[PDB]
């Protein structure tokens, strides 16, 4: 049996050969929104992710959140204390992977040090702030004694522990600030240790200022403990996040969310996945089709078309 | 039907991978990645032709079969 | 100044082995490779063979196949060729030059041997 | 016999690899390692499947003409 | 020709057909124990490979090993200073890839200095000890001068020198092993150098010790030289380590070795070569299957089964 | 004619790659480019080898019935 | 039809079949000689990219060089001041990525220093000299102020900036050059900074000193701001290297340049990409044939061979 009209398929002897009907294997298109089904999407406007770890003033509405994908607008930016870190990637990824903002608080004894130190640059409310998960301990009165602190974990679970070194511009910000001329931090535990020597020097004004702040990490791994020893410049933890394992990720994309279910992500939107192959992204969240470079691929469903 | 059940099972599930777009110029790690990616593409985008190029020439070869053995015995008939 | 110093005169006896040696100076060996060139007396060159430093992949005359073995050693940036089962015929004076090619392709098919050495 | 030789000509000998097992958490790397070896996974995953289905259709096809042609061949004498 | 029962296997058109006779593809069960034929096998007993390679003492029975797999039981514990890696990972791979343990005592002039400094938490024998290839040099009398001191390799193999920092947990204990307030380590080449600044300050306590060991390693090409200048914190080499290329690696596995020939090595131990996919683990040595994600793929070896 | 121009569809095109020859020991990253470039071509020999296969299999049993046919015919007349 | 002579193949069900007529399909043999077109070529003579890119005098014919394909002979060495790159290998991978070596001299303040440092191991011309691309900034008179310095990126291109620490030998060479006892470089964007502490240490003899220099780089997008703040020990940079993106590359090969057409180049030289895969060399650059492990692949192209 035979039909006016044919599909042009290729196979292994044939570059073009006419047949009835011929089905596509290529998704090439995709709808434009991300479904909110069934994954656990998670919109960050506004907010990177790092920016709602380290708790951002207009990212506190992200506290203790979770997700099974974070999607990060274009959008996005910072607008508080000019900070840097160090293997933003990995601390990125791994916080990602993760899943979830959780942080408990933890009671860490700082003796002599002047806490919950602000500035004007991270504005919460209409006075002087700073990011929600940090510390900013400043010297007491005329000292700064040598911080010593530690913290076991009991838990069957990894600790994340955030911390940061506050790089000041000029020396005399270093002493009115932390009265040793130049100080250090060390977070160690039972099988790695960490050291900064915190630098003094003016660097490009950011947001009215020409400090930084350097972001670091510790995952204390369950019966481990933490040692936090200092003599300056340290921006402490409050406490830490607890790390988990899942199929969370991250993704960068401004397609809007939408109410619709589907299975595969990808930055361009939801697409679905009956098809084998796709071509719209090799970014992909989900039973995702397998990404190709083709545009076209016609898989012969009927029989040759000799009309 | 899909007729491709057989040889891609299922798609496989994935959920945190690698970075496949890059801001600024790191080195050696990015160059990794970038050659990692683009060497997975190019194996799978050959996969891909090469499955449908077997699936339709036998599915051809086989309603070729078909249509010749049934126009051979009704013309016997 | 690119040199190359050879051992000194060798007195053999036939059936035996004799090893010359070969001390690069001003570059590094492993940056080209060396051929072994000998001359009988009066008699003009006669090409030996050729070692590759930096990856110690020889080659060799037919002649000279099995008889003849080329080494390099890195450290004190020398290079042996040792002869066995020596004839009458191979008295001469033989001779180490730098070729430029190693990595890519076999340096004397395409470059000359511009350093010698006595 | 086994068949496979022609395909797969033999067993290839690798003798040091990457780590395919992390205790902890590094980042940038581990991601990388994690995913060139799941990439590796299901290439091979895949080719052997389809290798799989074309060694049996091959196989299928001609025993099944041997015993058509065998059967016509003795039905005519 | 047909038989009663048949094996149902998979082809390009059918999920599911009958054979007469099929035979397996996929090797997924494991003999439990690894053959130490023809491979050099070597049992690591409580032993890790960078804990045999600095001398802990209850190693002292893997000196001048060589193997061709290295098994790392998942019992390894160390039990001397409590020392950490920085680029453990690579070390370790590096080492295990040069597939011996032959170390050459090098003579190493230290003029100033007390040689052979030992702790209580390594005990070798009744008393005190330390690793046996590392050399812990503390201050002689009331002084410690800059070590300058230099080893040319003349020969034509590399050389893989093992040091070390130490990093003490309180000044005072800084001043009273190195009589410099804070010193510092560089061992260089003609083609790198790496200098490190050892710090001060409290550790987790490890072993009844708070202080640790950096370990650090400089591979020596033919024909380069070592120059190692301190002056404090320096935990020197006592020699070399002959570095070699083959087909030697590592594994953790708790497979007991046993008397017996294969070729293919896995942590689940040996397992016959002869069918071309295995499903057992991911981690192989030697001649091995291509491990593949299915457990069974059937391969028809007759005709099609209509009785 | 060539006949793989329909499976490879041309020779793809690649500017800058790692490093696939290293002087030094590195460690993780070096172990990792030379597991990431041993594996890729692994499965590209495996592809051509399985290609080359296909192709002559497929040749061999078309010209096989071209040939049987044409005998049939001319025989018949 | 049947011929004389015929070649064996392999199929799925043989391992040798005669057929009439068969073809090649890997390209096992290379010309030798790299084609100069259409792949703008640079031949490095002498000169590794790194020396050209510094400025090595013997490499002044590099100056503002670009090309297709670096290729980097196996003779190149260096004849100037002994340097080293601190992750050499991304430095050159991105330099050679961006393919040309455009050099735009920027107008640097340098207040209180004296410029143009020159040493004897690099000699330019008949006296001493330095790397064309660096200045190195010693004392004036008797004191070295803090140099802060700053070059804000107006344009839409990035800019890579090629600076450099100078470790001297001894602590006399130390005070003699830079006044302080221990100076610092940081070099600093708006997103990222990167401080060095120079050191001080006698090292391995090359080419008459035992001082080195360290180069590092750094990349300052459109719009961002590059600043310089030392105290000692810094090799300024002169300008700016225009980064692009395009198919540049590099490649280590002794093979000669040769006047003919190719498209891809292998380290063995320039190869025909006619035949689909290639047993020539695993380093390609091009549009070249995939690389496999098979010295030959018989495609069968005519009948069954029964003579
Ligand atoms: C296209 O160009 C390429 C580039 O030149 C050509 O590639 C070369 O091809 C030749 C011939 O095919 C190869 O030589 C043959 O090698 C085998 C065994 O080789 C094994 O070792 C090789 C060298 O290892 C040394 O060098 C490397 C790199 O420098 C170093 O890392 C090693 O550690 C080792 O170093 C030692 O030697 C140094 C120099 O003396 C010392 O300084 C040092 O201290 C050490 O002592 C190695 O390259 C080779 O293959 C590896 O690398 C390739 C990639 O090139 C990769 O594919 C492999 O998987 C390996 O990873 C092996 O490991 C040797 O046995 C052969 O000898 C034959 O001939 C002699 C006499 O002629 C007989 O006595 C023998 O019995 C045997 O018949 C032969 O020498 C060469 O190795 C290869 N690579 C290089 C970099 O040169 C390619 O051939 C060209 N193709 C065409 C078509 O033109
Ligand atoms: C080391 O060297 C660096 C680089 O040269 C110096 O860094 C500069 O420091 C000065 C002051 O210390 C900074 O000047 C300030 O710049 C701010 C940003 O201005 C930019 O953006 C605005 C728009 O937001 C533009 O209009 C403007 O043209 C710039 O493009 C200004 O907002 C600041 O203004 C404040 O102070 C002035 C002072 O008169 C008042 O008039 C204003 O009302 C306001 O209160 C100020 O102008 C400069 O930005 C820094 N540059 C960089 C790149 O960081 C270090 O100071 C120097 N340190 C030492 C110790 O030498
Ligand atoms: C900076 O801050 C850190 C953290 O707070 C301090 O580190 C602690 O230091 C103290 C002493 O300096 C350590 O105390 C010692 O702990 C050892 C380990 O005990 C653990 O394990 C045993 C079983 O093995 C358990 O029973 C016990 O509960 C612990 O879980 C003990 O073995 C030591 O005992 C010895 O000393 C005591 C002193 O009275 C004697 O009674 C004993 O008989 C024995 O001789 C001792 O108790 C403590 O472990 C350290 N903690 C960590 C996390 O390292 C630093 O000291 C501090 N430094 C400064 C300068 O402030
Ligand atoms: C810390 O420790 C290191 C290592 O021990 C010392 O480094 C050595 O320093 C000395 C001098 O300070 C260096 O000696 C010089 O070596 C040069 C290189 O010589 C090599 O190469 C030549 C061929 O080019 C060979 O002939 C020679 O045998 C060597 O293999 C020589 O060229 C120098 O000669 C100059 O000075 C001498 C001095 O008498 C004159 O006679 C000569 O005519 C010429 O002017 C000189 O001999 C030695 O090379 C360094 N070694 C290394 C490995 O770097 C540090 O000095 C030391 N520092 C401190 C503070 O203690
Ligand atoms: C070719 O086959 C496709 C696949 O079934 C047919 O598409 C379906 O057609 C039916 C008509 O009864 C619809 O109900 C389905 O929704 C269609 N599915 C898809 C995915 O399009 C198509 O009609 C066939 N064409 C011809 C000419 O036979
Ligand atoms: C199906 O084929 C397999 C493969 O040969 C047969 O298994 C072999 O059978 C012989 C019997 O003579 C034994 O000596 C071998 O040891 C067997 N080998 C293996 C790997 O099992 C099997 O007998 C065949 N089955 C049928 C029903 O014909
Ligand atoms: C087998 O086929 C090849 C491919 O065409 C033939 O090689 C060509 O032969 C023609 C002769 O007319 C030459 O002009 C071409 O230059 C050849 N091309 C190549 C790439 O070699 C070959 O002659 C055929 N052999 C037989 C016996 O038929
Ligand atoms: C169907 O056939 C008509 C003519 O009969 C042709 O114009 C058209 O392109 C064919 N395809 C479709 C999708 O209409
Ligand atoms: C987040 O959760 C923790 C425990 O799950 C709780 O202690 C904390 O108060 C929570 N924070 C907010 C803002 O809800
Ligand atoms: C063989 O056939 C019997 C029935 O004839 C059936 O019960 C059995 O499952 C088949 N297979 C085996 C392995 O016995
Ligand atoms: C190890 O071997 C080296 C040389 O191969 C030798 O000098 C040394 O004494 C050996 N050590 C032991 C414990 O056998
Ligand atoms: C062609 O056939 C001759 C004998 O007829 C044989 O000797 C030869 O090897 C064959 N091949 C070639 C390339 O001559
Ligand atoms: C290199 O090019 C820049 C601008 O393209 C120019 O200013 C500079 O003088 C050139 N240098 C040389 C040596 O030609």
């Amino acid at each position: 049996h035979a039909v006016p009209n044919g599909t042009l398929v290729k196979t292994i002897t044939d570059d073009q050969i006419e047949v009835t009907n011929a089905t596509e294997l290529v998704q090439s298109s995709s709808t434009g929104k991300i479904c909110n089904n069934p994954h656990r999407i998670l919109d960050g406007i506004d907010c990177t992710l790092i920016d709602a770890l380290l708790g951002d003033p207009h990212c506190d509405v992200f506290q203790n959140e979770t997700w099974d994908l974070f999607v990060e607008r274009s959008k996005a930016f910072s607008n508080c204390y000019p900070y840097d870190v160090p293997d933003y990637a990995s601390l990125r990824s791994l916080v990602a992977s993760s899943g979830t903002l959780e942080f408990i608080t933890e009671g860490f004894t700082w003796t002599g040090v002047t806490q919950n130190g602000g500035s004007n640059a991270c504005k919460r409310g209409p006075g002087s702030g700073f990011f929600s998960r940090l510390n900013w301990l400043t010297k007491s009165g005329s000292t700064y004694p040598v911080l010593n602190v530690t913290m076991p974990n009991n838990d069957n679970f990894d600790k994340l522990y955030i911390w940061g070194v506050h790089h000041p511009s000029t020396n005399q910000e270093q002493t009115s600030l932390y009265v040793q001329a130049s100080g250090r931090v060390t977070v160690s535990t039972r099988r790695s240790q960490q050291t900064i020597i915190p630098n003094i020097g003016s660097r490009p004004w950011v947001r009215g200022l020409s400090s930084r702040i350097s972001i670091y990490w510790t995952i204390v791994k369950p019966g481990d403990v933490l040692v936090i020893n200092s003599n300056g410049n340290l921006i402490a933890p409050r406490g830490y996040f607890k790390m988990r394992t899942g199929k969370s990720s991250i993704m960068r994309s401004d397609a809007p969310i939408d109410t619709c279910i589907s299975e595969c992500i990808t930055p361009n939107g939801s697409i679905p996945n009956d098809k084998p192959f796709q071509n719209v992204n090799k970014i992909t969240y989900g039973a995702c089709p397998k990404y190709v470079k083709q545009n076209t691929l016609k898989l012969a469903t009927g029989m040759r078309n000799v009309p | 039907n899909g007729k491709l059940n057989r040889v891609i099972e299922k798609t496989n599930e994935k959920f945190h991978q690698i970075e496949k777009e890059f801001s600024e110029v790191e080195g050696r790690i990015q160059d990794l990645e970038k050659y990692v990616e683009d060497t997975k593409i190019d194996l799978w985008s050959y996969n891909a032709e090469l499955l449908v190029a077997l699936e339709n020439q036998h599915t051809i070869d086989l309603t070729d079969s078909e249509m010749n053995k049934l126009f051979e015995k009704t013309r016997r008939q | 100044q690119v040199q190359l110093v050879q051992s000194g005169a060798e007195v053999k006896k036939p059936g035996a082995s004799v090893t010359v040696s070969c001390q690069v100076s001003g570059y590094t060996l492993t940056s080209y490779g060396l051929s072994w060139v000998r001359q009988a007396p009066g008699q003009g060159l006669e090409w030996v063979g050729w070692i590759n430093t930096y990856d110690g992949q020889t080659k060799y005359v037919k002649k000279f196949q099995g008889r003849v073995t080329m080494t390099t050693h890195t450290g004190t940036n020398t290079a042996y060729m040792e002869m066995k089962s020596l004839r009458s015929d191979d008295t001469a004076v033989y001779y180490c030059a730098r070729v430029e090619g190693v990595r890519g392709v076999m340096g004397f098919h395409y470059y000359p041997m511009d350093v010698w050495g006595q």
